[PDB]
């Protein structure tokens, strides 16, 4: 009563609330970074050759 | 009282959602509406690199 029923948390009951976030750019940012690094490396290799 | 002619109980009323599924705006849902512009910009940049 005085811990779970009186308390304001419905923990361990709900679970997933469908997670309605599309996709963050944090999954894409390092991929953009390695893209830019590969492009610059290819530029420098082409210029020195 | 007489015998009950109409029996009943306690029910649940909700907001009754409909099939609100839009068209083109549902296509660009799952990634973003702004990552695609950076994708096109990197596309044209890599084409500039190739040319």
């Amino acid at each position: 009563k005085w811990w779970y029923d009186k308390g304001e948390c419905g923990a361990k009951d709900s679970g997933s609330k469908e997670k309605t976030s599309a996709l963050s750019l944090s999954n894409v940012a390092g991929v953009f970074y390695i893209l830019v690094g590969g492009l610059g490396l290819a530029m420098l290799v082409a210029l020195i050759e | 009282f007489s015998k009950p002619f109409m029996s009943l109980g306690i029910s649940i009323m909700i907001k009754k959602p409909q099939k609100s599924k839009p068209g083109v705006f549902s296509f660009l849902d799952p990634l973003a509406y702004e990552i695609w512009m950076c994708i096109v910009f990197a596309y044209i940049g890599v084409s500039v690199v190739l040319f």
